[PDB]
C-alpha cells in the first residue's frame, strides 16, 4: 500500500510492540532493514545483520541492509538454520515480523544445500540426496545439454553424472531457474588426490580482528567455501589472501590485472608464506618460469583468456594447467570478471575452491546477478567507517571544488553537441588555476600529490604547464619505475600526473593528496577503488580525522557534475562526506597562471586547436 | 650433585636449605636425594604492590617475540627489542637492566 506522498504504508503488516528502546532493529516487509548505531546492542546487530543481511548504506547513524536469496543461502553455509534466525530478528526488530518475509525465509533456507557439484579426476558430478530432485531437473532442455553424454549421443547414467564443462557456466544459471543452486563444499581436511605444499604463515603476520572474522566466517565448519570477499585498498587484502592460501595447503592459483599485479603478489607471498622460490612461477609474456613444480602459479586473466595463438611455451604451460588439478584459486579485482571473456577463463581453469577479492562489486553495467554463480555470494564487506575509527585506514578528507567555466568555453560548451565536449569543460583555466594553487599549497606543506585525469591530452598539457612527471599509455616501464621511485624518495617532485592507467595497471605509492580533475563518464567504482587505492594510512595524523586529503575538480553549469553526483553515490553510501567548495581561501594572494584574460584565451585557442581527434 | 652434599645430610644435626627461587618444592628432594622434613612456602603480602611482573609477548607490528635459536636471528625480533628499550628509557627511570640468553645473540642484537 502507497500513501499519498509516497512513503509505503507498511503499519498494518508491522505490528509494532512496547520494546522500542531496546530493540533497535526495523524490519519492514519489502526486505529492508534499518539499524540504529547508537543502540546499545548495536554491536550484535551488527554481527546478525553482516552474517544474513547484505548492506546497502552505511551511514554514521542508521543503517540499511538487504535481504536477498544469495545472502540467505550464505547464511546458511555458515551453519545457521531458519529458527535460531527468526528467534534473533524477532528479539531485535521493534515491530512484528511479517508473514511475507517470514515465508521468504523458509522457502530459500529449505531449497539450500540440496544440490552438490564435485570436482574429481577432472569430472564434474551433480549429486544430491534427493534422487526426485535430480529426476525432475533432468526434463529441463538446457539440463539435458549441459549434462556430458557418450561419445554415441547416449546420456551418461546420492548417484552423481558428469556434466560438459563449457556448459558449467550454463548450469550455474538454469540452478536458480530450477531453484537448486549448486554447494561449492571443498574437502579441505579429506582431500587425497593433492598433496598438502611446504608452505606455512610466518610470524611476521598478524590478522586483523576483522580479516579473521571473515577468514573463518569462509572456512564454514572448517571447510573452505568459494565466495567473494571485499577489503577496502591498503587493508592487507594481499595478506588475506596468502593467509587463505597457507591454510589451505593446496595448489594454488592467482590471477591480476597485469604483470605488476603478478609481482605485488609475488612479493607478499615471499613476505608472508613459507613456500619455496622454486615452487613460485610468473606465467607472463615476459618473465616466464617453467611449470614442473610449480606449488602457486601467479598469471593475468588475458594470458589465461588470450583467444589469439600462443606461443609454443605458454601453451605447453596451459596445457600443464589443465592437466593439473588445482585445490585453490585466487581471483583478484573481480569487477572485471562479468566480462565475457574472463568468464571463459573460469570454464578453461578447473579449480575445486576459487576466492574472489577486490575493492568494489558495483558494475555499472549491472552484471553481478551471473557473478553470484560465477563464484559465489560475498562472503564478507568490511565498514570503511568502522575502520576508519580503529585506525586501519586513514580517515579521508574528501571535498567537491566546483570550478566556474570560463564564459568563452561556455558558450562553446553549449555550442558543442557531440563527445567533442570534454575537452572544453577537463581544460578550464580556471580549473588549472584552482589546480596550481592547490599545488603550490600542498607543496608548502610538504604533502604528496597525485593528479589523475583521465583525457591523455588535458594531462599532458596540465603536466608540462606545471612542469611535473606525466604517466600516459606507452609509460615505457623502466622511465615509470624511475619516476616511481622519484615521487617516494627526491623531496624536490611530490606532484606526479597519471593517466587512467592508475586504476591498476601499476601499484600506487603511498600518498596523502589525491585531485581527480577528469572522469571517465560516470565509473561509480572504478574511481571509487583508485582513491582507496591512492591514500593510505598516515602515521602522526592518527588522531585528526582529516589525515588523508581528496579533492574532485568539477567544472560548474557542466555535465560533469551529474557525472560527479553519480559516482559519489557509492562513497555516500559508505558515510563519506564531501563538502563543496566554490571560493578557493588564498588564491587572491598567491600568483597563478592565466592570470590575465587574454592568457585564456590563449588556451581556448589551444584547446579549439585539438580539434574532436584528440 | 647429591654425593658432594650426602655425608653433610649424615653426619651434621640438620642442614638450612633457603633460597629466593625455590618455585618447585619437590625437585630439589630429587635433585639432593634426600628427604627435608619441612617443604614450606612463605607467601608474600604487601600492603602497597611494589611489583608489577609484566608479559610483552608482542611487538609494535604485532610480531610474535620469541627466544628460540631459531628465532634469535630473526631481525624483527631484535628490531622490536630495539623499540622496547628505546620506549622505556624514554618513559621509565634511570635504572634499566635487561638480561639476554647468550653472550653471541646479545652481541648480534646490539
Amino acid at each position: 500500500k502507497v500513501d499519498e506522498y509516497g512513503a509505503k504504508d507498511y503499519r498494518l503488516q508491522m505490528p509494532l510492540k512496547d520494546d522500542h528502546t531496546s530493540r533497535p532493529l526495523w524490519v519492514a516487509p519489502d526486505g529492508h532493514i534499518f539499524l540504529e548505531a547508537f543502540s546499545p546492542v548495536y554491536k550484535y546487530a551488527q554481527d546478525f545483520l553482516v552474517a544474513i543481511a547484505e548492506p546497502v548504506c552505511r551511514p554514521t547513524h542508521v543503517h540499511e541492509y538487504k535481504l536477498t536469496a544469495y545472502s540467505l543461502y550464505a547464511a546458511v553455509s555458515v551453519g545457521l538454520q531458519t529458527s535460531d534466525i527468526t528467534e534473533y530478528l524477532r528479539k531485535l526488530s521493534k515491530t512484528g515480523v511479517p508473514d511475507g518475509i517470514m515465508q521468504f525465509i523458509k522457502l530459500c533456507t529449505v531449497s539450500y544445500g540440496k544440490v552438490k557439484l564435485v570436482l574429481k579426476h577432472n569430472r564434474y558430478f551433480v549429486e544430491s540426496c534427493h534422487p526426485d530432485v535430480i529426476q525432475h531437473l533432468l526434463q529441463d532442455p538446457v539440463i539435458r545439454e549441459c549434462r556430458l553424454r557418450n561419445s554415441e549421443g547416449e546420456a551418461t547414467e546420492t548417484v552423481s553424472f558428469e556434466v560438459k564443462q563449457e556448459m558449467i557456466e550454463e548450469l550455474q544459471k538454469r540452478c536458480i531457474h530450477l531453484e537448486y543452486p549448486l554447494l561449492a563444499e571443498y574437502d579441505f581436511r579429506n582431500d587425497s588426490v593433492n598433496p598438502d605444499i611446504n608452505i606455512d604463515l610466518k610470524p611476521t603476520a598478524v590478522l586483523r580482528p576483522y580479516q579473521e572474522k571473515s577468514l573463518r566466517k569462509m572456512f564454514g565448519n572448517g571447510r573452505a567455501r568459494s565466495g567473494v570477499i571485499v577489503l577496502p585498498c591498503g587493508a592487507g587484502k594481499s595478506l588475506v589472501g596468502v593467509t587463505a592460501a597457507c591454510t589451505v595447503r593446496k595448489r594454488c592459483l592467482v590471477l591480476g590485472n597485469s604483470a605488476v599485479s603478478v609481482e605485488q603478489w609475488k612479493a607478499q607471498f615471499k613476505m608472508w608464506s613459507t613456500i619455496d622460490d622454486s615452487q613460485i612461477c610468473r606465467f607472463t609474456s615476459d618473465a616466464k618460469d617453467k611449470p614442473i613444480g610449480c606449488s602457486v602459479a601467479i598469471s593475468t586473466y588475458s594470458m589465461l583468456g588470450h583467444t589469439t595463438k600462443r606461443s609454443w611455451e605458454a601453451e605447453r604451460v596451459m596445457e600443464w594447467l589443465k592437466t593439473q588439478e588445482w585445490g585453490l584459486m585466487i581471483l583478484d579485482e573481480v569487477h572485471t570478471i562479468p566480462a565475457k571473456m574472463f568468464r571463459r577463463v573460469l570454464t578453461i581453469v578447473q579449480a575445486h575452491c576459487k576466492l574472489g577479492l577486490t575493492a568494489t562489486l558495483v558494475r555499472e553495467d549491472d552484471k553481478i546477478v551471473d557473478l553470484n554463480f560465477l563464484i559465489g555470494p560475498k562472503l564478507y564487506e568490511a565498514n570503511w567507517m568502522e575502520l576508519q575509527n580503529n585506525g586501519y585506514i586513514a580517515k579521508v578528507q574528501c571535498a567537491e571544488v566546483w570550478c566556474p567555466m570560463s564564459p568563452e568555453f561556455y558558450r562553446e560548451y553549449v555550442a558543442i553537441k557531440t563527445k567533442k565536449r570534454i575537452l572544453l569543460y577537463t581544460m578550464n583555466p580556471n580549473k588549472f588555476r584552482a589546480c596550481q594553487f592547490l599545488i603550490k599549497f600542498h607543496e608548502r606543506r610538504n604533502d604528496k600529490i597525485i593528479v589523475f585525469a583521465d583525457n591523455v591530452f588535458a594531462l599532458k598539457e596540465y603536466a608540462i604547464r606545471l612542469n611535473k612527471p606525466y604517466i600516459y599509455g606507452p609509460t615505457s616501464q623502466g622511465e615509470r619505475m624511475q619516476i616511481l621511485q622519484n615521487f617516494k624518495h627526491n623531496p624536490k617532485i611530490n606532484t606526479i600526473f597519471i593517466s587512467k592507467v592508475g586504476d591498476t595497471s601499476f601499484d600506487l605509492p603511498e600518498a596523502n593528496v589525491l585531485i581527480q580533475i577528469s572522469s571517465h563518464g560516470g565509473s561509480r567504482r572504478q574511481e571509487a577503488q583508485r582513491l582507496g587505492r591512492v591514500l593510505r594510512a598516515k602515521k602522526g595524523m592518527v588522531a585528526e580525522e582529516y589525515n588523508a586529503f581528496f579533492y574532485s575538480l568539477v567544472s560548474q553549469d557542466t555535465q560533469e557534475m551529474a557525472y560527479s553526483t553519480k559516482r559519489q553515490r557509492f562513497l555516500v553510501d559508505q558515510g563519506y562526506s564531501f563538502k563543496v567548495i566554490t571560493k578557493l581561501a588564498g588564491m587572491e594572494e598567491e600568483d597563478l597562471a592565466f592570470s590575465t584574460k587574454e592568457e585564456q584565451q590563449q588556451l581556448l585557442q589551444k584547446v579549439l586547436a585539438a580539434t574532436d581527434l584528440d | 650433585a647429591s654425593l658432594a652434599i650426602k655425608p653433610v645430610f649424615e653426619r651434621f644435626q640438620s642442614v638450612i636449605i633457603t633460597s629466593g627461587t625455590l618455585s618447585p618444592l619437590d625437585i630439589y628432594p630429587k635433585i639432593l636425594d634426600f628427604h627435608p622434613v619441612t617443604m614450606a612456602t612463605f607467601t608474600m603480602t604487601l600492603a602497597r604492590v611494589c611489583l608489577c611482573p609484566m608479559i610483552i609477548g608482542r611487538g609494535n607490528d604485532q610480531v610474535a617475540i620469541s627466544s628460540k635459536f631459531e628465532t634469535r636471528e630473526d631481525i624483527a625480533v631484535i628490531r622490536n627489542y630495539g623499540n622496547l628499550l628505546l620506549e622505556m628509557s624514554a618513559v621509565v627511570p634511570d635504572g634499566i637492566v635487561a638480561f639476554f640468553t647468550s653472550y653471541q645473540y646479545m652481541e648480534s642484537t646490539v
